[PDB]
RNA sequence: AGUUGGUGGGGUAAAGGCCUACCAAGGCGACGAUCCGUAACUGGUCUGAGAGGAUGAUCAGUCACACUGGAACUGAGACAC
RNA sequence: AGAAUAAGCACCGGCUAACUUCGUGCCAGCAGCCGCGGUAAUACGAAGGGUGCAAGCGUUAAUCGGAAUUACUGGGCGUAAAGCGCGCGUAGGUGGUUCAGCAAGUUGGAUGUGAAAUCCCCGGGCUCAACCUGGGAACUGCAUCCAAAACUACUGAGCUA
RNA sequence: ACGAUGUCGACUAGCCGUUGGGAUCGAUCUUAGUGGCGCAGCUAACGCGAUAAGUCGACCGCCUGGGGAGUACGGC
C-alpha cells in the first residue's frame, strides 16, 4: 500500500519502456526528483519536469535509439526491506562499468563513479543498464 | 522464504544417516559365525548366494556375503566383515574379508586376486 | 569522559534500585537485517528520584549489590 | 566460418503398426573463430546424413558476436526455458572453464577465458540456447555511448 | 622412480615422434612406428575429450620422463606462478638438470643423461650434484668433471648431438665441455604444435 | 524464599547476600527462563570461486582433574600429580 | 670389484583409458549406478594382449565439493511436494508528502588491540625438495574519539493524493 | 471447505456481452462487479493474459524423492 514509491517509479519507467510509450507521470518526490535529475545527466532519459499546484506532478520522456529502449535493465536494491549499506571499496560496478548504480551518499545523490571520485560510499538505491 | 521468515526460524540441514548402522565410525569389525546357508535373489536374478548371519563384538546380529567360490565357513568360526551392500540380496549390507580369521581366502584365483585373500603363485 | 549508557526505566519496586531498559539493533551475522535486542540492568538510585518511564543515562562503577553495578547520573527526560 | 564441432547425437523413436522406426538427431555449431557462430539440428534415418543436415543448417542462420579480444564484455547472465547460464570475463593466462555445449559454443565462437558456469536443466540444446541468447546481445562500448560521448561512461 | 620397458612401444601407441632412442639410423625403420602395440593395432580409435587430455598429458610425461606425483606438483608450482601458467609449467619442467645436460649436448638419450647425472660425473659449479631433478638457474655453468672430460661416450653424445639444432638462448663452449644458461627460454622456442591449454584444463576438472 | 533490594554487624588481601538479624515482596522468562540430552574452549585444521559446511589429531594460550567423596594445615602462592 | 643386487597392484560393456580365445550354460559367479550369465559372454573363471599408478596398489569407514539438493550471495507453491476453510486482531515487520533540528544507523579518518606459530608474497640453508628460517603482507573482527547530513530512525511544526 | 491460485497497493494494446448507478449530445465518456476472446510478456507444456500465472513493493503460511504415514507415542 505504497511502502516503498521509489520502486514505483521505476516500475513505472520500465513499463512505459516496455510498452513504447513517449512520456511518464508520477506523484513527485524530493527522492524521485533527485533520481531523476542523475538519470537524465548520465543519458538514460531525454528530459523532465516538475509541475506545481500543491500536488505536484514529475513528467519524464523516454529515448530510444534504435528499436530498443535506452534504459534495458533498471531494478532496485535497496528495498524497505533490506536496507543494503555498502563502502567506498566494496561498491558496486555494473556491466563491467558500462552501466551506473545510483547511491544516496553524505553529499547527495550521485552515481557510483562520482561517489569513488570523492571517496564516499553511501546506500545503493538502484541499479541501471 | 521472506528474510524476516529466515531470521526468526534459519534455514536447517537434514542430516545423513549411515547405510551401515553397524561398525560405528569403524573400517571393519570382527564376529562369530552362528548360521551359514543359501538365499534366492531377487527377480531379475537367479542364484545361490551364501550368506552367514554373524554375531559382532558389539551384539548386532547382522547378515554378511561370502565372496568367492569356496568357502570354509562351519557354526562357530571367527570372522571379520567390512562395508559393503549386496545389491541383489534382500538385507545384506556387509562383505566378510577373504583370509582375514577363518575364512582362508579362495584357492587358485590369478586374477585381481588381492580382492579374495589368495596368495600370488610366483 | 565517564563511559554512559542511556535507557529507559522499566521498574522500580525495589527500594534504592531501578531497572533500565537499553535497546540496540544488532546486524544479523549471515541474512544481513537489523534486529532489535534489548538488555535489562539494575542500577542503583541512591534518592529514588526516579520513577517509572523516565529515560535517563547511567554509569559503570563497583559492584553494590549481586548484579547491580552500575550508578545512574542524572535524568535526562521525565515521564508524563 | 568453416570450424565444425558436433555437440550431440541423440537416437529418437516413433510407434507404428508392426514395431519403431528410428531416426538421429544431430546438434552441432559451426563458426569461424572471430565473432561469427551459428548452430543447427539435423535429424535423418543415418547418423551421417543428420550430421550433414545440421551442418548445412548451422551454417545458415549464423550470426555476429562482438567480443573484448579473446575476452568477454562483462558478466551477463542469461537463460532458455529451464537452463539457466553465467559467464564472466577472465585474465589472459586462464582457458575455457566451462562444460559441455557451453564449451563447444565458446570454443567455436573464439573467445579463449570465459569461466562459466550453467544451472537448472543441462539439456544440450536448451543450453545453447542460452549461450547463444546471452552472446548476442552483449553491446561492447561506443555502443552505450548511445546516450551520449565516449570515455565519460566507462 | 622410472621407467623400464620398451622405448618405441611408447612411440607405435602414441604414433608421435617422443624422442626415446639415440637417433642414429632413423625413427622409422625400426618398429613400424604407425601403429598402436598389441593384437588391435590397425584401429585408430577416435578417441573423446578426456581422451585428448590423457594422450597429451602422457606425451608430455613420456618425453621428459617425470612420474606423475613430480608432476602434478610441478603443475601446482605452475599454477602458483604468475602469468598464464600454461607456459609456466613448460618453462618450469625445461630446467631440470638431466633434460639441460641432454639438450646441452651431453648425452645420447634422456635416460643416458639421466645416467651420467646419477652416477655423480656432471658439476653445476664444482659442486656434485647427481639429483635428476635439479632446477638450474639461469646463469650457472653445468659442466663435466674434468675426470670425466676423457669419456668417449660423451664425444660420441656431442658428435651425435651437433646436428640437431641450434637453440639460440644458451651459449656453450664445446672445448672444455661446458654450458651456460642466460635467460628462461619463451614459449615460442619450444615446438609450438604440441598446446600447454589443454593439460590446464585437464588438471582444472 | 537467601530468592530480589535496604539497614546494622561479621568476614576476605579486596567490591559483593559472601554470612547473619530485622525491613518490604520482590527477581528471571517466547529476545526461550527452568528441564532433558550432548560437549573442555580458542588460535587454528580440512574443504569451497566465494559466502558457507564440517571439525578441535600435531604445536601454542586458557580451564578442569589426579582410585572415589569431603576437610583443612604449611606458604608469597595449594585446597596440593 | 662387480649390471652385478632390488617390481607389484588394479582395471579393460557405458559413465572411464584399455580386446581376443578357451570352459561352463539364469549354474558357478560379478557389481558404485545402469546391469551381465539360460550352449560363439570384449561384463562370469582362466589364458595371452593392452590401459592406469608405482614401493606401492587397491578396498572399507569419515568430512566437504559436485548438490542452485535448505537457494543471504542463489530455489520454489494453477496441474510435479507446497496458499491455513474464512474473517478480526496482540507482539512483531513495514510507512504518503513539506520545513527544521539531532546524530543511533550510515560514510570517511585517527588511535589502541586483534599473543606467537600456521595461510599468502619476496629472500636465505641442508647436492634439490620435504623441512628449517629473515622480512613483509594479512588477521574482513572489537573498542575510543573527530568530521559530513543524502537515506532510515528520534523530536517539533505542517499538507491532503 | 477448489479459481486445486494468501491479503494489500501501483503500472501494462485492444474487441464483444451483461449487473447496479452517474454524466454529455439512440450515441459517447466514466465507475464498482460479472463473462467470452486476444497483442506484448510469462510458462516444461497445457495455458494465464487489467478478475495475470505480466512488471514491482509490504507482511504472513507452506515445500524439500516414493512408501512406512498425516500413522505410532506423548500433550491439548
Ligand atoms: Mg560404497
Ligand atoms: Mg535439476
Ligand atoms: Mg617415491
Ligand atoms: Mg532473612
Ligand atoms: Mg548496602
Ligand atoms: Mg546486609
Ligand atoms: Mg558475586
Ligand atoms: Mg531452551
Ligand atoms: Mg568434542
Ligand atoms: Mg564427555
Ligand atoms: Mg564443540
Ligand atoms: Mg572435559
Ligand atoms: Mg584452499
Ligand atoms: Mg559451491
Ligand atoms: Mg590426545
Ligand atoms: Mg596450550
Ligand atoms: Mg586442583
Ligand atoms: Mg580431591
Ligand atoms: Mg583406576
Ligand atoms: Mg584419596
Ligand atoms: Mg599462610
Ligand atoms: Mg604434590
Ligand atoms: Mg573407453
Ligand atoms: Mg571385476
Ligand atoms: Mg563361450
Ligand atoms: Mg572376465
Ligand atoms: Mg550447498
Ligand atoms: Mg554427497
Ligand atoms: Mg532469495
Ligand atoms: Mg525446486
Ligand atoms: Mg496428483
Ligand atoms: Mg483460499
Ligand atoms: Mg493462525
Ligand atoms: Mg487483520
Ligand atoms: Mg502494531
Ligand atoms: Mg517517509
Ligand atoms: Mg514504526
Ligand atoms: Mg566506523
Ligand atoms: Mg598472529
Ligand atoms: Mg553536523
Ligand atoms: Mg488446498
Ligand atoms: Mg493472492
Ligand atoms: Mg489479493
Ligand atoms: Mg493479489
Ligand atoms: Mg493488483
Ligand atoms: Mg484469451
Ligand atoms: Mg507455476
Ligand atoms: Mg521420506
Ligand atoms: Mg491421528
Ligand atoms: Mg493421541
Amino acid at each position: 500500500s505504497m511502502q516503498d514509491p521509489l520502486a514505483d517509479m521505476l516500475t513505472r519507467i520500465r513499463n512505459a519502456q516496455m510498452a513504447e510509450k513517449t512520456v511518464v507521470s508520477m506523484p513527485s518526490s524530493k527522492l524521485k526528483a533527485a533520481v531523476a535529475k542523475v538519470l537524465k545527466d548520465e543519458g538514460y532519459i531525454a528530459d523532465f519536469q516538475i509541475s506545481s499546484e500543491v500536488k505536484p506532478q514529475l513528467s519524464i520522456e523516454l529515448k530510444y535509439f534504435e528499436g530498443k529502449p535506452v534504459i534495458e535493465e533498471v531494478k532496485r536494491i535497496s528495498r524497505p526491506g533490506l536496507r543494503q549499506y555498502k563502502s567506498v571499496e566494496q561498491l558496486p560496478k555494473v556491466r563491467g562499468g558500462l552501466g551506473v548504480s545510483i547511491v544516496s551518499t553524505n553529499k547527495g545523490v550521485m552515481t557510483d563513479r562520482a561517489a569513488r571520485a570523492a571517496g564516499v560510499g553511501g546506500e545503493v538505491l538502484c541499479t541501471v543498464f | 522464504a521472506t528474510i524476516n521468515q529466515l531470521v526468526r526460524k534459519p534455514r536447517k540441514r537434514m542430516v545423513d544417516k549411515s547405510d551401515v548402522p553397524a561398525l560405528q565410525n569403524c573400517p571393519q569389525r570382527r564376529g562369530v559365525c552362528t548360521r551359514v546357508y543359501t538365499t534366492t535373489p531377487k527377480k531379475p536374478n537367479s542364484a545361490l548366494r551364501k550368506v552367514c548371519r554373524v554375531r559382532l563384538t558389539n551384539g548386532f546380529e547382522v547378515s554378511s556375503y561370502i565372496g568367492g567360490e569356496g568357502h570354509n565357513l562351519q557354526e562357530h568360526s571367527v570372522v571379520l566383515i567390512r562395508g559393503g551392500r549386496v545389491k541383489d540380496l534382500p538385507g545384506v549390507r556387509y562383505h566378510t574379508v577373504r583370509g582375514s580369521l577363518d575364512t582362508s581366502g579362495v584357492k587358485d584365483r590369478k586374477q585381481g586376486r588381492s580382492k579374495y585373500g589368495a596368495k600370488r603363485p610366483k | 569522559t565517564v563511559r554512559t549508557l542511556t535507557g529507559r526505566v522499566v521498574s522500580d519496586k525495589m527500594d534504592k534500585t531501578v531497572t533500565v531498559l537499553i535497546e540496540r539493533r544488532v546486524k544479523h551475522p549471515i541474512y544481513g537485517k537489523y534486529v532489535k535486542r534489548s538488555t535489562k540492568l539494575h542500577a542503583h538510585d541512591e534518592s529514588n528520584q526516579c520513577r517509572i518511564g523516565d529515560l535517563v543515562t547511567i554509569r559503570e562503577t563497583r559492584p553494590l549489590a549481586k548484579t547491580k553495578a552500575w550508578t545512574l547520573v542524572d535524568i535526562v527526560e521525565r515521564a508524563v | 566460418g568453416y570450424i565444425e564441432k558436433l555437440v550431440q547425437v541423440n537416437r529418437v523413436a516413433k510407434t507404428v503398426k508392426g514395431g519403431r522406426i528410428f531416426a538421429f538427431t544431430a546438434l552441432t555449431v559451426v563458426g569461424d573463430g572471430k565473432g561469427r557462430v551459428g548452430f543447427g539440428r539435423g535429424k535423418a534415418r543415418e547418423v551421417p546424413a543428420a550430421i550433414q543436415k545440421a551442418m548445412e543448417a548451422a551454417r545458415r542462420n549464423m550470426i555476429q558476436v562482438d567480443l573484448n579480444g579473446t575476452t568477454l564484455q562483462y558478466p551477463t547472465k542469461s537463460a532458455h526455458g529451464a537452463s539457466k547460464v553465467y559467464m564472466q570475463p577472465a585474465s589472459e593466462g586462464t582457458g575455457i572453464i566451462a562444460g559441455g555445449a557451453m564449451r563447444a559454443v565458446l570454443e567455436v565462437a573464439g573467445v579463449q577465458n570465459v569461466l562459466a558456469k550453467c544451472y537448472g536443466s543441462t539439456n544440450p540444446v536448451n543450453v545453447v540456447y542460452a549461450t547463444f541468447k546471452g552472446l548476442k546481445n552483449m553491446q561492447a562500448p561506443e555502443a552505450v555511448a548511445a546516450k551520449r560521448g565516449k570515455s565519460v561512461e566507462e | 622412480a622410472r621407467y623400464i620397458g620398451p622405448k618405441c612401444k611408447l612411440s607405435r601407441r602414441e604414433g608421435t615422434d617422443l624422442f626415446l632412442k639415440s637417433g642414429a639410423r632413423a625413427l622409422d625403420s625400426k618398429c613400424k612406428a604407425e601403429n598402436v602395440p598389441g593384437q588391435h593395432g590397425q584401429r585408430r580409435g577416435r578417441l573423446s575429450d578426456y581422451g585428448l587430455q590423457l594422450r597429451e598429458k602422457q606425451k608430455v610425461r613420456r618425453i621428459y620422463g617425470v612420474l606423475e606425483r613430480q608432476f602434478r606438483g610441478y603443475y601446482q608450482e605452475a599454477s602458483r606462478r604468475k602469468g598464464s601458467t600454461g607456459e609456466n609449467l613448460l618453462q618450469l619442467l625445461e630446467c631440470r638438470l638431466d633434460n639441460v645436460v641432454y639438450r646441452m649436448g651431453f648425452g645420447s638419450t634422456r635416460s643416458e643423461s639421466r645416467q651420467l647425472v646419477s652416477h655423480k660425473a656432471i658439476t653445476v659449479n664444482g659442486q656434485t650434484v647427481n639429483i635428476p631433478s635439479y632446477q638450474v638457474k639461469a646463469g650457472d655453468v653445468v659442466a663435466v668433471r674434468e675426470k670425466s672430460k676423457n669419456q668417449l661416450r660423451i664425444a660420441q653424445a656431442l658428435e651425435l648431438c651437433g646436428q640437431r639444432g641450434r637453440v639460440e638462448w644458451v651459449e656453450v663452449d664445446l672445448d672444455k665441455k661446458a654450458g651456460t644458461f642466460k635467460s628462461a627460454p619463451a614459449r615460442s622456442d619450444l615446438s609450438a604444435d604440441i598446446n600447454e591449454n589443454l593439460i590446464v584444463e585437464l588438471y582444472s576438472k
